């Protein structure tokens, strides 16, 4: 989950946007968050190459 | 015939009563501070001595007296009921942290320098030089009755 | 003042802690050699049958779980769980929660000092003061050994007061059928225990009410088909042999009492 | 165009963690997630070296 208040320990999103106005029609801003860990559950199938060339 | 207990105490939102929304961010109020987790001779077992609520210097050391007090220790990894992180870090291991500063209302109760000592007016008055109401008009510091 | 500063609420505390549970089996078996041959006890002539066997023995097995159960009961207010001959359930509830007895020791030698004031004085006052909130009628109750009883009555100071108290059959009526004893005098209401679960000359106080203070916990029993489905008071098995010679009868039932407020209960101790 | 690059943005951060998981290691460009998946499951890896030299 985003750090916000709205969503804490509630679920999970691929990418958060929101977009924001002053209500005083002088100033906006742009947020974005994200949240997630790439795993590789088999670390054992997975076999490195190295190669001596010349 | 032990009987195995665990126990909390405190929040994180007791220590900060109130913040200073900047509508332009959120980071406003906070700082990034680099410091060390486990003890630098401790095995990889110890609990840190890093409970929230400690203040700490410019440079991330924990504070010894009022002269070394720049912000106060509010991040997630020490809060009281976080406790998963016991072998994660090796001893010297040094990690960020998050430091509260500006535009904060602080509990007097609950500051203390590093060694567990309370605050004081000095350290008083140099948090409030950041800007935070430092308040002491607390309810809730009697318990049930005994 | 209107415009300064407000306060703030930012006080909380949590405990939580582990406990085991013990065991209680019970079982007995019927042979051909009981019942063929032999008359039914109360009725002459009738040939003995194996039904009536079982339901006595049934009955009598209920009776000692009963028996069981209400020992266990009592041992909860001395602060203890009830497991004899097991230490590896028998807990210390004071020490468990980080609590000490509370002792107000009355001596009864002292003619001139009236007994049930210093009760009032030492255990009364700290068992309210510590009650908490939300706890709503509860009544202060006194049990205590025949030996503690019997002195307290025949205590000078409080013979007035009980002489013209009635005794007579109100028993039946703030309590439903024990025969023990009951005597009521400044808000607090004195027992005689008459199983002999209370040590002589001890006598302890506990405020009852005050919703979830004594609690029960049951486990599931010791068999494939239920070993972790869900708990019951008491289990029964009735099995007859499938060669038609033998007869078992099995009973399990597995419990705990808690007592989660051990620092409201107040132990009483007095010479004679 | 601010949504535009951050779109961007988040899409290589995307590739990059895929890229850095294939190789057998997390991507946290901090230390609280960083992680040898070798290590973590206890595995060995098998190292099919070549030499195009021979």
């Amino acid at each position: 989950p985003s750090d916000t208040l709205r969503d804490a320990n509630q679920a999970a999103q691929e990418l958060y946007v929101f977009f924001k106005e002053s209500n005083y029609l002088r100033e906006a801003k742009i947020e974005s968050e994200t949240s997630f860990l790439t795993v590789n559950n088999r670390p054992e199938l997975v076999v490195k190459s190295t190669g001596k060339f010349t | 015939a032990k009987a195995h207990v665990a126990t909390l105490e405190g929040n994180y939102s007791d220590i900060v009563l109130g913040r200073v929304v900047a509508f332009g961010d959120t980071g406003w109020n906070f700082k990034e501070v680099d410091m060390t987790f486990i003890a630098d001779d401790a095995d990889a077992d110890s609990k840190t001595t890093l409970f929230a609520g400690v203040l700490v210097g410019e440079d991330g050391t924990p504070a010894t007296a009022a002269a070394g007090v720049f912000g106060v220790l509010v991040d997630r990894k020490v809060l009281p009921g976080v406790d998963h992180y016991i072998g994660v870090f090796e001893p010297g291991e040094k990690v960020p942290m998050v430091l509260a500063v500006r535009g904060l209302t602080l509990n007097q109760l609950k500051l203390k320098y590093a060694d567990g000592t309370a605050i004081d007016a000095a350290g008083i008055q140099a948090l409030e030089a950041q800007g935070n109401q430092v308040t002491d008009k607390i309810v809730g510091t009697q318990f049930i009755g005994s | 003042q209107r415009g300064g500063v407000r306060q703030h609420l930012a006080n909380d505390r949590k405990k939580i802690v582990n406990l085991n549970i013990p065991f209680f089996p019970l079982d007995r078996s019927i042979d051909r050699a009981d019942i063929q041959n032999f008359r039914e006890f109360g009725t002459e002539n009738a040939p003995a049958t194996v039904d009536a066997e079982v339901q006595r023995h049934m009955a009598r097995i209920r009776r000692s779980h009963a028996i069981l159960k209400s020992k266990a009961m009592y041992a909860a207010l001395k602060g203890t769980s009830w497991s004899p001959d097991d230490p590896v359930s028998d807990y210390n509830y004071y020490d468990v929660w980080g609590a000490t007895q509370t002792t107000a020791d009355v001596d009864f030698t002292k003619l001139g000092v009236d007994p049930i004031e210093v009760l009032e004085a030492e255990a009364r006052a700290h068992i309210i003061d510590w009650a908490g909130d939300n706890g709503d009628n509860y009544e202060i109750v006194v049990l205590a050994s025949r030996q503690w009883f019997s002195a307290l009555i025949a205590h000078p100071q409080v013979t007035g007061a009980y002489s013209q108290y009635p005794s007579t059959q109100e028993i039946l009526r703030r309590r439903l059928n024990a025969n023990n004893r009951i005597f009521e005098h400044k808000n607090i209401l004195f027992i005689e225990d008459i199983s002999g679960n209370i040590p002589a000359g001890e006598a302890y106080i506990f405020p009852r009410g005050i919703s979830r203070m004594f609690e029960i916990y049951y486990a599931p029993s010791d068999t494939l088909r239920d070993a972790n489905q869900a708990a019951q008071e008491l289990y029964v098995f009735f099995k007859e042999s499938n060669y038609l010679r033998e007869a078992k009868i099995e009973s399990e039932t597995s419990f705990l009492t808690v007592n989660n407020r051990p620092e409201l209960v107040v132990k009483s101790t007095g010479k004679f």
